[PDB]
């Protein structure tokens, strides 16, 4: 049961780390689309610099608590899609399944 | 490999003690509740 | 709302009890042809080769053409008294399964609502994972497991023409004298209004 | 013979238990097309009119020829990843039903 | 007409008290017997 | 390079136990870390290794 609980806790931590990356990626997409439509510019480029800094910090944090799937990718903008996919793959299937499993075994050892 | 035969017995026991469907069936008043619920939901689904 | 709604667990239990008494056939000559036919299109619609879809397709016309030439001569084959009964029963069983997992889809969204709120409550930087989901106008409850199969099922159901296509064919089939022998009043009535209830459900 | 053979009651109970955990969906996009086609073929092969069958097979040949004309130009439609998965699951369920 | 709701409860009770499947499910040792029988019959059908 | 720096900065915050917890991960924070490094290369490492060896000799012997 403790093994299962550790699995669930790791999955929860991974998802919590990932979500800020998705938020920052959406903000980066908004800024990049604004800049592309524009094409004064230096301010947009500095905003993109700050957003990429936050992006990479979030990427490093996400790689921090990861135990696998994100190991292949890196903390770079071109690796945004894979991280995003992972988030979905968690909120869909890793977290629920794990959670269900836990809530099963907890009742197996107690009742 | 008996794991599929030892783990599986665990799943059945957990299913028996946890799944609402099996719990309801094993309860000694199952026919009465099911009959009422089936009749209730037969006519309306809202 | 003060009202009780059924869950998949109840639907599963009800299914077991209903199948407890006499239940329709599934290891039949029919539903064996159906699996023959289901495997047919799947491979025709699965092959990436253009030519194979060319090759496998033409022959069907060849076979399809020959049968009519037989038909023109008056070679139309009525099935049987018993064979028709079995086909009606098999068709009823296949159609009845279309509403089986409507309840299961609702459970998923309930859980997805459960899990989503927990993440919002259990995450220490609420400001972040709130605006990212509030400013958006997407589903926000995208349970891609059963719940996106429902989305696909909705798209097929909403298509017109075909749905009215069945309804007319159903009443034609329910009108057959052997149909009353195959099914009963309850089963006949349920099958007749099947498309209506599917849209309501 | 000193051996135990299963009955239909045991098979029903086993089916219920197996369906207890995660089970394949039947309210899917597939198995709706399947019911469409099954009702189609039942209607075609139940009619006693020869002329109605004439019309039905002729229409089917027309549509099939149009489809192959489209195919010759390279218009072959792969279904999908998810669509293929769903179709495989539906086919598995339909086949597995055969031994019930 | 309530006959379909009273006779139906009667049928449910009769099935619960008589049908081997429901009897086995409701028995407090159902998971063990079910697992053993399923494992036995998974491999051989003779 | 800026990206690179910040990433390494993050790695530092991975292992520090409070040496630079108050400091951030921005280039404005570069001097702080640098100072810490020099300390780790001036007194912390030498004196602490000396303490470890002194303990391993007074104890275990």
């Amino acid at each position: 049961l403790t093994e299962i609980h550790q699995e669930l806790e790791t999955a929860r931590k991974q998802q919590q780390s990932l979500q800020p990356v998705a938020l920052s990626w959406e903000k980066y997409q908004k800024q990049e689309r604004q800049l592309a439509d524009w094409l004064e510019i230096e301010r947009v480029k500095a905003e993109l610099h700050r957003l990429n800094i936050e992006l990479t910090k979030r990427m490093s944090e996400a790689k921090r608590v990861d135990t696998g799937a994100l190991v292949e990718a890196g903390a770079d903008l071109d690796d945004i899609p894979v991280y995003l996919q992972r988030l979905q793959e968690l909120t869909e299937e890793a977290l629920p399944e794990k959670l269900n499993r836990f809530l099963d075994y907890l009742n197996r050892s107690s009742d | 490999m008996e794991e599929n035969t030892r783990q599986r017995t665990e799943n059945y026991i957990s299913a028996k003690n946890q799944h609402p469907a099996w719990i309801l069936l094993a309860t000694r008043r199952a026919p009465l509740v099911l009959s009422c619920l089936k009749t209730l939901f037969e006519k309306s689904h809202d | 709302d003060g009202r009780i709604f059924a869950t998949d667990a109840l639907e599963v239990a009800i299914t077991f009890v209903e199948s407890l008494d006499n239940r329709f056939m599934t290891s039949t000559a029919s539903r064996l042809s159906t699996v023959q036919r289901e495997i047919e299109n799947l491979e025709t619609r699965l092959n990436p080769n253009p030519a194979n879809r060319v090759a496998t397709l033409r022959r069907r016309i060849s076979e399809l053409e020959r049968e009519l030439q037989e038909a023109e001569a008056g070679h139309i084959e009525v099935l049987e008294t018993h064979q028709a009964v079995e086909h009606i029963r098999d068709v009823y069983n296949l159609a009845s399964s279309l509403r089986a997992d409507f309840r299961r889809v609702e459970d998923s969204w309930r859980e997805a609502d459960r899990a989503l709120r927990q993440s919002i409550i259990g995450e220490q930087y609420h400001r972040g994972d709130i605006v990212e989901r509030l400013l958006n106008d997407q589903d926000a409850l995208l349970n891609t497991p059963e719940g996106r199969v429902f989305d696909s099922f909705q798209q097929q159901l909403r298509q017109s023409s075909e749905l009215k296509a069945m309804s007319e064919r159903l009443r034609v089939i329910l009108s057959h004298p052997s149909a009353s022998d195959a099914l009963n009043r309850l089963q006949r009535h349920d099958l007749r209004w099947l498309v209506k209830r599917l849209v309501d459900e």
